[PDB]
């Protein structure tokens, strides 16, 4: 029987709740800069494309499923299923990062930079900090997959997998808020 | 564990009320607009407590009463097996030093120092996480 | 469990209390003198490999053999030397275990007794004690 | 019946007894001790800066100091003695006794607990290291207003080290907060329910919850400012509405910060009062509600720190600031009711805990006046607000801290601090404190603004400045007896061996030895009430305790 | 005003206050009991001090005696 709370999970939950207030600053800056826009909020050089941000968002929304499948495999004692699903998750995350980088290059070429405008500052700051969190998540995947083959698959390793999944479900839920508030509510 | 769950939603109710009051009272008879800076903070302060409250509620519904949650409980009930705690480790100081190096690099804008700091941070975190999992040497 | 604010715990240990601003040791000697005697005992136990002990209290009606049944209370009673002094009745006794035999104690114990008696001509209860311990510890060989 | 003991206990350990188990340590007790030592080491440096800026401000004209030096000096004093001394001492007190109070053998995530300490120390060092540069440290106040802090108006390197040091230091606080929440929630003894743990634990729990809100937004703001200074972004541009973005973001942090360093020191005195009064705590249930109410209120109260602008909704913040002053009154009344009709004895802890009451009341009374915008219209950025926050800070951070130190020194060390050498300390620190801060109300009212390096002879205020300087040097010499006492009463001093040097002890840490073993406990009593050590000792009174409680 | 008076007063008062408060408190008697004289009856409980070195019915042999 199980009759205790997992404290490795409560620790990560409270930390993830605290980390939500970090993005509060970025959201505040965005909404403050948007207010003093006057006319068109995205200025003349800025042209947002939905031809690249939509597929990337869909990929970042398909990673959670695979991640949860890996977690489901973890709870049974399956060490191989976890590895397969986590590798797929890693690849999808890498796709997200490369897509975002490509969009950055495209935007910079047409004259939307950090020192160029007030829009550019907030846009790049918010999306760059999110990218940094994603890279941290990828590093976590690599570290966990490296640890899964050091020793026998004990419940502690399953707990580690579950908490890493928690973290991932926090990088893709904060990107559906940003995508909704940037590309739709302009 | 109901007291823990209640302590968070008690705050959640107040935070939601404060955010809603602030947003409306600023829209009318307040110079400018809706005061996006203060409104943004409170609507995420509520979320901070909401996440923890919901998680605690689910955990409390999952598991039954513990010796800690029992009024007339005996010391003999909790006897058994706690779990694992690290006796000693010298990795934390290395992690702190790595982060300090990265910070000093970022302060004076020395990209090489930043790169070195990031490499050190990754190595130190790897050392910390792979501490009680390394197997014996193979020879 | 007898004194005020004492209780017998589930492990058999005692937990006592003191009044705010009171002491719990209350020896009638200065702290620095206690430090000197402590380090003297500590460094005399080394270099001789036999632990030294000191007794201050009543020696009842025998003053020669009641200082012998109390040697059994010190840790490792064999390979241990004890100096018992009686303030009420002028008496010095030296008692040593069967593991100290032939290590130089026989020719040392009179010297320690003499040092203690000589220093007891004044109110130097603790000064003579340290002198006696120092003289006795310097005669016993580790072997 | 008759055991063998040592004439005096051992003074110190042998060679190589401390050094290695100082960098690899995992024990929470040792971490708390290190907190305390480093915090006091920083306190002395901060006090030296205050002495420097107080000496120059006794006579008109720049005698030995400069404008730049004075600016950097008050910027660094208020930073060091607020973020490098005050915040970490909270976690110092939390690491000493909280696991003992809850009946746990350890905290959750101990390696994280050590990582927090090291983050603290190195962040503090990198922030202070701004004095090594030829330019100097930060010279723009601890508040860091815009656009004074951009690269145009503050192009120094000290100001960047300031930001980066604060950012490094802030991570340890959050890690400590999550650690304390987890420890309280999970690590409890059988029969220790939520409503049976001491008030100190409740205060630390709610303080950690408040930390989890306050600090991340400050980190975000610091990152934004670094982005502006190093990448040439437009975040806090005045044309962009960024002069007041910074103020909102900063004061969302700033006021919860000043409540982070209040509640734990409420809990310390709330623990000390019942012991020396031979009487239980008064209104146990209502105290936790007061704590919860003030903690909840201290989030929607942030703009009372910016009235002199023209861009806040005055009624909202004024009303909330008025409301945040009720449960503090409840706490005061509960303390007075705890002391009422008891057997009072004034040892060193009790003396400091009483001094706290006298100081904090006037501090809070002055604080309530500032909450009305008409009154703050004349008195903001003057020497009256300085008097306010010094009275209100010096009660919780000095008197309560010293009370806790005198209380828990024997518990943690096994030695007793001297008494005739602590009364001198208290009286010096009490006489020398009012002499240096009481006349600043008049200074602020008469038209002396804050952060002034110089004044003219024909200004009127010179005598009121001499008095403050006289008083400040008594606050400098008051530290000598305390440091001497701690240094001399560590190797020597009266052995305890009684595991309760005060008697009538209430909490669970007084049910173990002085000092406690590695794993804190060798046995546990039965938890039935919130006074387990008073249940264990004096069983005869148990029935009385259940009969006289309600009136 | 009167730099001699200012400097001679911001640095003189603390020392006098310290001296007075050190006369008041540090001249009192503490809780440490008075020394035992070898001219009064021994009233304290028995002592039996011992050492802790070497670390970790009884067969014995030998003795001595004394007098003062
Ligand atoms: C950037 C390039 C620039 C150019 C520079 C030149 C680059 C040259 C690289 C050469 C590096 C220097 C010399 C090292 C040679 C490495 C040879 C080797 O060890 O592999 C044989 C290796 C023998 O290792 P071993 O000596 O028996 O070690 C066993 C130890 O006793 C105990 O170990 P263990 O068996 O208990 O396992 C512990 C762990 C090894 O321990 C660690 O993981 C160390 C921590 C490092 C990981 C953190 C990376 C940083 C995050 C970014 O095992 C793992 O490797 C983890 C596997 C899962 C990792 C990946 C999962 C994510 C999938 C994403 C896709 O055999 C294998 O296990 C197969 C793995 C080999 C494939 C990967 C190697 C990379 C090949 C790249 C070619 C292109
Ligand atoms: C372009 C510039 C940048 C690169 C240039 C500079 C860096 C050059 C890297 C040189 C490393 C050469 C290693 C060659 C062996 C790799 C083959 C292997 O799988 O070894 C298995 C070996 C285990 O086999 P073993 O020799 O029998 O060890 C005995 C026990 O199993 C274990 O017993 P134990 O208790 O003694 O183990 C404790 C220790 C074991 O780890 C080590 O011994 C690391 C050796 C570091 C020595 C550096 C000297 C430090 C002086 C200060 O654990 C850790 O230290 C954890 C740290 C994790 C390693 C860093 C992860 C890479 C992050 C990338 C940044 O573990 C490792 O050494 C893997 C860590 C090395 C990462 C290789 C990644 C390949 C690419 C190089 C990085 C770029
Ligand atoms: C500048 C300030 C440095 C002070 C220098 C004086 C050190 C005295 C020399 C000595 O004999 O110390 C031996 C002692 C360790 O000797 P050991 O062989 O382990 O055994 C010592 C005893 O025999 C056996 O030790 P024990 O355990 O028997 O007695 C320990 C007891 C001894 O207590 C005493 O009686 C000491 C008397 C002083 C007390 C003053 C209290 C002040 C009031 C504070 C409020 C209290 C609340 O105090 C403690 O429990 C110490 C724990 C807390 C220490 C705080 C360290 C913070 C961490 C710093 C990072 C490393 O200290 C060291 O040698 C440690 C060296 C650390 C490296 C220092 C170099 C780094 C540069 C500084 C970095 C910051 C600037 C950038
Ligand atoms: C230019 C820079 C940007 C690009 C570069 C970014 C890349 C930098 C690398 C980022 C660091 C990645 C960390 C890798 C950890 C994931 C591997 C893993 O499986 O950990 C197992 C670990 C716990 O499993 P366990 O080893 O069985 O622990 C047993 C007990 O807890 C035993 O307790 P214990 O006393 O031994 O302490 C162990 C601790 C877990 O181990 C640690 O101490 C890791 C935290 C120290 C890292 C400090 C980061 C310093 C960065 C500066 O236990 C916990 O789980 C405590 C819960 C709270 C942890 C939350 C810390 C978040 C810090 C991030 C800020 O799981 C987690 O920590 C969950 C959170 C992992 C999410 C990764 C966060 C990445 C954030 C990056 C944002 C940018
Ligand atoms: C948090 C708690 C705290 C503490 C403990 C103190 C301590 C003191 N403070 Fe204050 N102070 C603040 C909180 C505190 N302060 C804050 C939040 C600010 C805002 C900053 C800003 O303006 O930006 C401030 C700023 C401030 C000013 C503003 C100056 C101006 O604007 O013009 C003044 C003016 O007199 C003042 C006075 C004092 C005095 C006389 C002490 C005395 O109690 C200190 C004397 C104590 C000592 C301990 C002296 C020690 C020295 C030795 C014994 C020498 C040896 C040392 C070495 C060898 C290293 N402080
Ligand atoms: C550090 C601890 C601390 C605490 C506890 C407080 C507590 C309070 N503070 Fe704050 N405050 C600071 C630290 C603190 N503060 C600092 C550091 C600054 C300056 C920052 C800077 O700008 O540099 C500051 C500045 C500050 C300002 C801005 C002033 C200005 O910049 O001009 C205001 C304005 O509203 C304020 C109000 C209050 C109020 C109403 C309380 C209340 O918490 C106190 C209430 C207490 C009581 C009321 C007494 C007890 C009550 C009773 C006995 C019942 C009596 C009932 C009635 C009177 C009705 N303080
Ligand atoms: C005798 C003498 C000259 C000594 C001077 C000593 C001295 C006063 C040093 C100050 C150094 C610093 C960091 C100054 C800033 C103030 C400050 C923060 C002080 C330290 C504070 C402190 C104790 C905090 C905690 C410690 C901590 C967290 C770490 C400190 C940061 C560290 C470790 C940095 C220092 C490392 C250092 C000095 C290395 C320089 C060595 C070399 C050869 C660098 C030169 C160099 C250059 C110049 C390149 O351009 C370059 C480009 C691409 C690749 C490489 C390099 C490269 O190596
Ligand atoms: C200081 C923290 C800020 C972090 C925000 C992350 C930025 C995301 C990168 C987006 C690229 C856009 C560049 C652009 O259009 O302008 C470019 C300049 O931007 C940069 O140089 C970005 C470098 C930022 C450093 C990366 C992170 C720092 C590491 C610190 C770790 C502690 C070109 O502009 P320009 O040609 O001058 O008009
Ligand atoms: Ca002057
Ligand atoms: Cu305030
Ligand atoms: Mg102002």
């Amino acid at each position: 029987s199980l009759n205790r709370p997992n404290m490795v999970s409560v620790g990560t939950i409270v930390w993830l709740s605290s980390e939500l207030m970090f993005f509060a600053g970025l959201f505040a800056m965005y909404f403050t800069a948007r207010a003093q826009a006057g006319g068109a909020w995205p200025p003349e050089p800025t042209e947002l494309n939905l031809a690249l941000a939509v597929p990337v968002t869909l990929v970042l929304i398909a990673s959670s499923f695979t991640c949860q499948m890996g977690v489901f495999a973890a709870e049974r004692g399956d060490v191989f299923g976890l590895r397969r699903w986590y590798v797929i998750t890693f690849l999808m995350g890498l796709f997200f990062v490369l897509g975002q980088g490509y969009e950055y290059i495209h935007l910079v070429e047409h004259g939307t930079t950090i020192p160029g405008s007030a829009y550019g500052s907030v846009f790049y700051l918010a999306t760059g900090f999110h990218g940094l969190h994603v890279i941290g998540g990828l590093v976590a995947f690599v570290l966990l997959l490296a640890r899964t083959k050091m020793s026998k698959f004990t419940p502690a390793q399953a707990t580690a997998a579950i908490v890493v999944s928690y973290y991932w479900h926090f990088v893709d839920i904060v990107w559906i808020a940003l995508f909704a508030t940037i590309y739709f509510v302009r | 564990m109901h007291i823990e769950a209640r302590l968070f939603e008690i705050l959640t109710a107040f935070f939601a009320l404060a955010a809603v009051v602030y947003a409306v009272l600023t829209a009318m008879f307040a110079t400018g607009g809706v005061e996006w800076a203060g409104t943004t903070a409170l609507v995420l302060t509520t979320g901070l407590t909401l996440i923890t409250g919901t998680f605690f509620r689910f955990v409390a519904r999952r598991l039954d009463t513990r010796p800690e949650d029992y009024e007339d409980a005996e010391i003999s009930d909790g006897a058994g097996e706690l779990g694992f705690f690290a006796p000693h480790s010298w990795w934390p100081i290395l992690i702190s030093l790595s982060f300090s190096t990265a910070a000093v690099g970022a302060a004076l804008w020395l990209p090489w120092l930043i790169a070195a700091g990031v490499a050190f941070v990754i190595t130190s975190v790897c050392g910390l996480v792979f501490e009680y999992y390394w197997g014996p040497e193979k020879h | 469990d007898l004194p005020y604010g004492s209780a017998l715990t589930s492990s058999g240990r005692i937990s006592a209390v003191t009044e705010p601003g009171e002491l719990s040791v209350h020896y009638p000697f200065p702290t620095m003198d206690l430090v000197v005697l402590d380090d003297a005992l500590k460094y005399g136990s080394r270099a001789a490999k036999a632990r030294f002990a000191v007794y201050i209290g009543p020696l009842g009606a025998d003053t020669a053999a009641t200082a012998r049944e109390i040697l059994a209370n010190v840790p490792t009673p064999e390979n241990a030397v004890l100096l018992a002094v009686s303030p009420d009745q002028r008496a010095i006794e030296v008692v040593y275990g069967a593991d100290v035999k032939g290590r130089g104690i026989e020719s040392a114990a009179p010297l320690g007794v003499s040092a203690a008696a000589a220093s007891f001509k004044e109110g130097n209860l603790i000064d003579g004690l340290i002198s006696a311990v120092r003289v006795m510890s310097a005669g016993v060989s580790p072997a | 019946e008759l055991e063998a003991r040592r004439p005096f206990p051992e003074r110190m350990g042998p060679k190589g007894n401390l050094i290695y188990k100082l960098i690899t340590t995992t024990d929470h007790k040792l971490i708390g001790i290190m907190y305390c030592v480093v915090c006091f080491a920083f306190f002395l440096v901060g006090g030296l800066m205050a002495l420097f800026m107080r000496t120059e401000l006794a006579m008109p004209g720049l005698q030995f100091l400069s404008n730049e030096q004075f600016n950097q000096l008050f910027t660094m004093h208020g930073t060091v003695m607020l973020l490098f001394y005050a915040t970490p001492i909270v976690f110092g007190f939390a690491n000493l006794v909280l696991p003992l109070q809850i009946g746990a053998p350890d905290v959750a995530f101990p390696r994280l607990n050590a990582l927090s300490f090291w983050l603290f120390l190195f962040g503090a060092l990198i922030a202070i290291a701004g004095f090594i540069t030829p330019g100097g440290a930060a010279d723009f106040g601890w508040t860091a207003y815009s656009p004074l802090t951009d690269a145009i108006h503050s192009p120094g390197a000290g100001g960047d080290l300031w930001i980066m040091g604060l950012a490094v230091g802030g991570l340890g606080t959050i890690l400590g907060g999550v650690n304390m929440i987890t420890t309280v929630v999970c690590m409890r003894a059988p029969g220790m329910t939520m409503f049976r743990m001491p008030i100190f634990t409740w205060n630390i729990l709610v303080t950690s919850i408040l930390v989890l809100i306050a600090f991340p937004i400050l980190t975000a703001a610091l990152f934004g400012l670094a982005a502006d200074r190093h990448l040439g972004a437009h975040i806090y541009d005045p044309a962009n509405g960024g002069v007041l973005l910074w103020q909102h973001l900063f004061w969302f942090f700033g006021h919860p910060e000043v409540y982070i360093i209040a509640l734990p020191f409420f809990g310390i005195v709330s623990e000390i009062f019942p012991v020396f009064s031979r009487k239980p705590i008064f209104g146990y249930t209502t105290l936790i509600y007061a704590t919860l109410a003030i903690a909840a209120l201290s989030v929607a109260v942030w703009a009372h720190h910016m009235y002199a602008t023209g861009a806040v909704l005055l009624p909202f913040f004024s009303f909330m600031t008025f409301l945040i002053a009720v449960p503090t009154g409840i706490k005061f009344f509960n303390w007075i009711g705890t002391m009422w009709k008891g057997q009072l004895t004034f040892e060193t802890p009790m003396l400091f805990s009483v001094g706290f009451l006298i100081t904090f009341l006037l501090g809070g009374l002055s604080g309530v006046l500032l909450a009305s915008p008409p009154l703050d219209f004349h008195v903001t950025d003057s020497y009256f607000v300085i008097a306010h926050f010094h009275y209100v800070l010096f009660g919780t951070i000095v008197f309560a801290t010293y009370a806790g130190i005198y209380f828990w020194f024997p518990k943690m060390t096994g030695r007793l601090l001297d008494e005739r050498l602590g009364k001198l300390h208290f009286w010096l620190t009490f006489i020398g404190f009012h002499t240096t801060f009481l006349v600043q109300h008049w200074l602020g009212d008469e038209g002396m603004p804050r952060r002034y390096a110089d004044y003219l002879p024909t200004d009127g205020f010179t005598t009121l400045n001499v008095i403050s300087t006289v008083g400040a040097f008594i606050l400098g010499v008051s530290m000598l007896p305390f440091v001497w006492n701690v240094f001399k009463s560590w190797r020597y001093g009266e052995p305890v061996t009684v595991d309760d040097p005060w008697g009538y002890g209430n909490s669970l840490e007084w049910a173990t030895s002085c000092p406690p073993p590695r794993h804190n406990f060798t046995e546990l009593p039965r938890i039935r009430s919130e006074r387990p050590a008073f249940e264990l000792h004096y069983p005869h009174m148990v029935e009385r305790m259940r009969a006289e409680a309600h009136v | 005003m009167s730099t001699a008076l200012t400097h001679g007063l911001i640095g003189g008062v603390p020392l006098v206050l310290f001296a007075v408060l050190a006369l008041i408190f540090l001249t009192r008697k503490g809780p440490h009991p008075d020394t035992y004289k070898m001219s009064d009856p021994w009233t304290h409980a028995p002592i039996l001090w011992a050492a802790e070195e070497p670390r970790e019915g009884v067969v014995i042999g030998g003795g001595a005696s004394g007098k003062w």
